[PDB]
């Protein structure tokens, strides 16, 4: 007996342009983030959350 | 996928008096943000032995 | 001025419905028949009985 759950669904956060063409400059429509130090052991991996 | 829309606010200096509106008439700007659907699903399989016991 | 919507606001419609491609059948139907010197031979004795 199999039983599975299944939902077709997407999360997205709203940003909105701000310049003359509607994907202009994308601002956060009413996030604000925040990027702060802490004492706490890493989540992401160094090589994980390097850019690029 | 799903387009929703954004309406900008008007800051034009309002018409006062019997000044004509007819053509100083405000721009309405508006922008649009698509969000993509996708599938996820995960399944358990259990044997029937394993639901009797 | 004038208002006007957005590039990504506009709208595009899609139908339900489909075209088919078009294919010649060749005209074979009608030489089918059981009747001894038709030009095309219809065997359906295999539906009742057993055999390939």
């Amino acid at each position: 007996y199999g039983v599975a759950v299944d939902g077709i669904y997407g999360v997205r956060k709203i940003i909105f342009g701000s310049g003359s063409g509607d994907t202009d400059d994308l601002k956060d429509h009413g996030v604000v983030t925040g990027f702060f130090a802490t004492t706490g052991a890493a989540t992401v991996a160094a090589a994980a959350a390097a850019e690029n | 996928s799903i387009t929703i829309a954004l309406v900008n606010r008007l800051n034009n200096a309002a018409v006062t008096g019997a000044s004509t509106l007819e053509g100083n008439e405000e721009d309405m700007t508006s922008r649009s943000l698509r969000i993509y659907v996708d599938k996820r699903r995960n399944a358990v399989r259990i044997a029937e032995i394993s639901e009797q016991r | 001025a004038d208002t006007t919507p957005a590039t990504g606001l506009v709208v595009q419609q899609w139908e339900d419905k489909f075209f088919q491609e078009y294919l010649h059948d060749g005209g074979f139907k009608a030489l089918m028949g059981t009747d001894e010197n038709a030009v095309i031979q219809v065997k359906e004795d295999l539906s009742k009985k057993a055999g390939d």
